[PDB]
DNA sequence: CAAGTACTTTTTCCGGT
RNA sequence: AGGA
DNA sequence: AGTACTTG
């Protein structure tokens, strides 16, 4: 249930939809490759030739890793590269080096290289990327959906009055996060897991 | 400015609720000092980059004028607040003669992240004063406001002796409350404390429980 | 009566057209799933729910 | 009006229920649940028509789960303990190269989807190099084990002719038609694996038996002649230089016909009952 | 990706990098041989693969009586026989789009009102 | 499947690995 | 048009129970089911002899 | 079902003759990447070779049964698809007249 | 008291130990059932009380 | 069924059942309609022993 | 350590192998 | 094996 | 058809 003043208040409730519905890196990609591509200031897949001479202008691996990203599912579950690509750069921190295409580019990749034995490595990184990582949301919380459910009220002028509000209605559990969220009522919060409302709410 | 602002919010919003948590068990607190806004909290405790200094916030609590009436042996409390993400047995030693010296009753740790075993070690350590742990995370929201939490109330001594002889009772027919419920945490129930219970009933209007500590 | 009975053949005819219609469009690409659902989970829905308002 | 179809055991009509069954030497790719190691499972109950009828099965299973690191085929093998991985089985086969290993399980060179699936295999079989080697390996995993070397490498051989993909052949020298076969468990294993087939429905008619009055008379009577068979063997034994008892042949089928115990004897449970039952007898249609 | 063995051995090829001239090669790890890459590509993963749904396409597709047949004019010879059927790749999410078979030609053709393809 | 049985099958039982060290012909069925 | 075999008659899909059952396409289906249970309660000649 | 029956059980031997002799490869000289897409046979789930045109083959067994040749109760599957053609000589099969 | 045969009583001793085990409990983990001579199991005194049929 | 063709959607193939008792069922809808009477039947008869025991 | 295994209460009350 |  | 239990 909603902040309680945005009840009627759509667009509030599409952000804590994106905001608790949790989303991994594997659910936007098409696909991940291993390229040995050794000078790293230039580039043997023609495409990302324009994506290097901008990612440098304004020491590693010869290994490369490229993913490229569905345009589609980047929508849907609203994301910018620049928010998936800092997500990666935030995982592994100085151990790698991440370039990307940009939002506007007609492909979407995603260029990771490392910081004797290799091949093994990087195959390793891609796991640790598609199923380790989380963009958005929140763990155990899946399709999240928005519904108006219909909500009696008193008027000013003292009668019940029907003022439906937003709600939503998750396909997964985790009572002590999605509590904490910044846009809630997290005084009309219910999981029917009663189990969980004895652990985080008393018996 | 980034994502910073956020934890500083969560700070903010955990306070409040211990601000609540002391008022509620029966220590002065004012509504003003409870509902202090988030401007406020920001110039008072965060430095000259506008980053929380939670070393400021740590605050002493003494009982209300009431509350020595029901319970006159309630003593002092001391909260706190620790800038370390991870809470050392450096830290909580100064802290734990802080409160045997200035002969408080009781007193409350709110950490980030966790709390050593060595540290944890030390909590039984001052009796007959007590210690409390307690992770921030957990405070942002204060159970107690939920729709589905009724009003708990803590018996003084006289009070369960009534209860008992007036239901012709013996401690193990009661219901009871596990000392780690939220509830049992945020009154700070001890073993065998008594709670009253008032919870609104479609069926009388206003129903009256009780249960025990554990 | 034979005039109700004309009525209720016509009527699972319309409604037979209307499930057709969703089949050419979702076969043809067209149909956009529903937010939290396949594209022939949506499709299915759909179906089922058109057939149901017909019998009722 | 009477039809027959029924039998008259001591002056009782007995009816003889056909017993549905899953239909033997068939193949079924089945995907193993989600808090398991396996992933799919290749299965093929094989039974011989009538020879002492080995319900020995077979699983080539994908371990690893979906989007977990190495994902290797291994094959459980009748009496033997441990999981052989895929290659070892080829290389003890004779099957020796990586690529002609390739050739039985994946038929088009194109296909790299099916391939990369396969280099984990590849690396696992590594260790072993030759058909020698491969047959240690196994016949080092018992059974027991049956400590040394000229015999478990003797044994693995005997496992593979008798036990392993008993249909087909029990003789010597077809080790190229099990291991085109294996090779089509493999690839019907991957093919449903790599969401290009469907999971095999379990409850499809076509893959079910329904055995009727003949072939139960054949389960008993072979169980009774065998038993008739070391009887022999007992007077043979005890003539240390015609009396062959007609009685256990005659008695078991009438045991079994009458108390619709479907075994050996009196001494039932785990056997099989309610096979034979009374002829109902209240309407002609009942 | 579509990859190589070493010939002598049959044997599969693994990589090694040569970091003096720095190109890719391939060993074989039975015997000592090596041979320079085709590809800068060694590994692909696919995710929301598309491989398999026109799959066991055999000239004798029109023999299958099992088999829908519809009234579309082929692109290529313009023949209003075909044989149609769904994306064979057996997952949930995939889309109802058919796939047309000419009876004349072969040639595979789609209903899809969104993508031009040539699988 | 009786008749499949008395005819066929019931000669296979009584000689597919019957000799004894004494083997069994052609089987009668009064 | 690409028809391989004929059905001799659809309602030879029935059992001896419901073959005995009068319009049973104009019943719910457990009425039946139901029926095909009953006639073997019946009474009536079961044999001649 | 009133129109239904089940196999009795028949030999395979002159199938397994008649296939051999009506070009069918042995699967131990078979060469997946010479031979690719050839029609896989099977009689019993016993893989026995592969065939380059099952298209005359299958329609040379099935007016075999429907002559009499082959016995009837026998039945035979032609999965264009999968490219496999199996066949059943297999006791306990339920089928129906049509 | 006999020629004590020392191997001899070791297994005596556990002949009885199981006599009076499958006396009080014949459906035990440890799989050998005391079957009466006719394969049908002995009933124990604890099967004479267990659930629905028997004894409570 | 195999009186249908394959990818076949269409209300009559999935089962839906358009003629009333009055006038009779086809042999696809008879069929349909007994695959989803049997289905009552087994809920029927796994859920009395459920319900029994929680009762219990 | 985990998977896959056995048991168990697994609805009630009413002719005779 | 049947009955509500 | 589920649950603590049990054994690999
Ligand atoms: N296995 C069982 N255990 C306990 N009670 C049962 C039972 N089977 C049937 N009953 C009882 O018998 C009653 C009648 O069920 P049925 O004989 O099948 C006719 P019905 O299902 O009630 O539909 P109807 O009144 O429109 O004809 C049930 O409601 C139930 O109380
Ligand atoms: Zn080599
Ligand atoms: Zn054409």
């Amino acid at each position: 249930y909603l902040e309680p003043g945005h009840a009627a208040d759509q667009e509030q409730a599409k952000l804590i939809r994106s905001a608790i519905e949790h989303t991994t890196l594997k659910s936007v990609t098409i696909a991940s490759e291993i390229y040995y591509d050794p000078d790293p200031r230039s580039t043997v897949i023609p495409e990302d030739e324009e994506i290097i001479q901008l990612h440098f202008s304004l020491q590693q691996s010869p290994w490369l890793l490229r993913l490229e990203l569905d345009r589609a599912a980047m929508n849907d579950k609203d994301l910018t590269m620049g928010q998936v690509g800092e997500r990666i750069k935030q995982t592994f921190k100085n151990d790698l080096f991440v370039i990307w295409s940009e939002d506007n580019d007609e492909k979407l990749i995603i260029r990771c290289r490392v910081v004797a034995e290799e091949d093994h490595m990087l195959k390793k990184i891609e796991n640790t990327m598609l199923e380790n990582i989380t963009l958005r949301g929140v763990e155990n919380i899946e399709r999240v959906v928005m519904m108006k459910y219909d909500r009696k009220v008193p008027s000013p002028t003292g009668e019940y009055v029907k003022e439906p509000e937003w709600v939503l209605e998750t396909d997964g559990v985790n009572l002590s996060e999605v509590m904490t969220v910044p846009g809630i009522d997290p005084t009309r919060i219910y999981t029917n897991s009663f189990i969980d409302i004895m652990e985080v709410l008393g018996i | 400015d980034q994502e910073n602002e956020r934890n500083i919010s969560r700070l903010w919003r955990a306070f409040r609720t211990v601000k609540e948590m002391v008022k509620d068990r029966g220590y002065f607190i004012t509504q003003e000092e409870v509902e202090l806004p988030l401007e406020d909290f920001k110039a008072k405790y965060c430095d000259s980059m506008g980053r929380p200094q939670r070393k400021m916030m740590s605050f002493q609590a003494n009982p209300t004028e009431e509350s020595i009436s029901k319970f006159p042996d309630m003593g002092s409390l001391w909260v706190e607040f620790c800038d370390e993400p991870s809470v050392g047995v450096k830290t909580m030693k100064t802290f734990v003669i802080h409160i045997q010296e200035k002969n408080f009753q009781t007193g409350i740790f709110v950490y980030q992240n966790n709390i050593t075993p060595s540290a944890m070690k030390l909590v039984p350590s001052i009796p007959p004063a007590t210690i409390e742990t307690f992770n921030e995370a957990a405070l942002v929201v204060n159970i107690t406001h939920h729709e589905l939490v009724p009003k708990h109330i803590r018996l003084s001594s006289d009070e369960k002796r009534e209860l008992l002889k007036r239901y012709r009772l013996k401690e193990s027919q009661l219901p009871r409350i596990q000392r780690a419920d939220p509830v049992a945490l945020y009154l700070g129930l001890k073993r065998g404390e008594v709670v009253k219970i008032i919870r609104k009933s479609e069926t009388s209007g206003r129903y009256a429980s009780y249960r025990i500590c554990m | 009566d034979g005039p109700t009975m004309r009525e209720i053949t016509e009527t699972i005819a319309e409604a037979k057209k209307k499930v057709l219609d969703v089949t050419k469009e979702a076969q043809a690409n067209l149909l956009t799933a529903k937010h939290g659902m396949t594209l022939r989970e949506s499709f299915e829905d759909n179906v089922v729910r058109f057939l149901n308002e017909a019998r009722d | 009006f009477d039809m027959g179809g029924y039998f008259i055991i001591n002056g009782s009509e007995k009816v003889l229920i056909a017993q549905e069954r899953s239909a033997g030497n068939i193949v079924q790719v089945f995907k193993k649940a989600a808090p398991s190691p396996i992933s799919h499972v290749a299965e093929i109950r094989s039974a011989l028509e009538k020879g002492s009828r080995f319900i020995s099965t077979l699983q080539v299973k994908l371990y690893g789960r979906e989007g977990s690191s190495a994902r290797t085929i291994k094959a459980t093998l009748p009496y033997i303990k441990q999981d052989i991985p895929i290659v070892i089985i080829f290389r003890a086969l004779g099957i020796i190269p990586d690529g002609e290993i390739l050739e039985h399980i994946c038929y088009d060179v194109n296909d790299w989807q099916m391939l990369e699936m396969l280099k984990p295999c590849v690396e696992d079989g590594f260790v072993i190099q030759d058909r020698e080697t491969a047959l240690d390996f196994i016949g080092r995993r018992g059974t027991a084990l049956g400590i040394k070397k000229e015999k478990r490498i003797q044994y693995a051989k005997d496992i593979l002719q008798k036990e392993f993909l008993p249909h087909i052949t029990q003789l010597e020298g077809f080790e190229s038609r099990k291991a085109f076969f294996l090779g089509y468990m493999i690839n019907r294993l991957l093919l449903c694996a790599l969401d290009r087939k469907d999971q095999d429905d379990r409850d499809h008619f076509g893959k079910k038996r329904l055995d009727l009055a003949g072939p139960l008379l054949a389960q008993l009577f072979k169980t009774l002649f065998k038993k008739l068979t070391k009887d022999i063997f007992r007077y043979m034994q005890r003539t240390v230089e015609l009396a062959i008892n007609a009685k256990t042949i005659t008695s078991g089928l009438k045991y079994a016909l009458a108390t619709g115990n479907w075994g050996e004897q009196k001494k039932a449970m785990s056997s099989r009952a309610g096979v034979s039952q009374v002829l109902n007898r209240y309407t002609y249609s009942s | 990706t579509t990859f190589r063995f070493c010939r002598d051995c049959n044997n599969m090829l693994y990589p090694r990098e040569d970091k003096e001239n720095n190109r890719l090669l391939f060993e074989c790890r039975t015997c000592s041989y090596v041979e320079e890459a085709g590809s800068p590509l060694v590994y692909r993963h696919e995710l929301i693969t598309n491989i398999g749904e026109t799959a066991g396409v055999v000239q004798d597709i029109g023999s299958d009586p099992t088999l829908p047949r519809s009234d579309r004019e082929c692109p290529k010879c313009h023949s209003r026989e075909n044989v149609f059927f769904q994306s064979q790749q057996r997952r949930k999410d995939t889309s109802m789009v058919l796939f047309f078979v000419c009876l004349s030609c072969s040639h595979i053709f789609t209903s899809d009102q969104k993508n031009k393809r040539t699988q | 499947s009786f008749n499949q049985f008395v005819d066929y099958t019931l000669q296979d039982i009584i000689c597919e690995d019957s000799t004894l060290i004494i083997s069994f012909g052609k089987i009668y069925v009064t | 048009t690409t028809f391989t075999h004929c059905e001799i008659h659809p309602s030879m899909i029935l059992g001896v129970a419901a073959s005995i059952i009068p319009f049973p396409d104009h019943n719910q289906s457990p009425r039946n089911t139901y029926q095909s249970a009953m006639g073997k309660q019946a009474m009536g000649v079961f044999l001649t002899n | 079902s009133l129109m239904s029956c089940i196999s009795v059980g028949t030999d395979p031997m002159p199938i397994i003759t008649f296939l051999s002799e009506w070009g069918m490869e042995p699967l131990e000289d078979y060469v997946p990447h010479q031979s690719p897409d050839a029609t896989r046979v099977f009689v019993n789930g016993v893989w026995h070779g592969v065939h380059r045109n099952p298209a005359r083959l299958m329609e040379t067994l099935r007016t075999l049964r429907r002559k009499g040749d082959i016995n009837p109760e026998v039945s035979m599957i032609r999965d264009i698809r999968e490219k496999e053609l199996k066949i059943f000589t297999d006791a306990g099969r339920v089928y129906r007249p049509l | 008291h006999n020629g004590a045969p020392h191997h001899a009583i070791e297994e005596a001793e556990s002949l009885l130990q199981f006599h009076v085990a499958t006396y009080m409990d014949n459906d035990i983990a440890g799989q050998p059932q005391a079957l009466q001579k006719s394969g049908r199991p002995v009933k124990s005194i604890r099967a004479r009380l267990k659930g629905k049929e028997g004894r409570i | 069924l195999p009186h249908f063709s394959k990818d076949d959607y269409s209300p009559e193939s999935k089962g839906f059942v358009e003629n009333s008792y009055l006038r009779g069922l086809t042999p696809q809808e008879f069929f349909f309609h007994a695959m989803g009477g049997r289905e009552g039947l087994i809920d029927t008869a796994v859920k009395t022993a459920e319900t029994g025991y929680i009762q219990r």
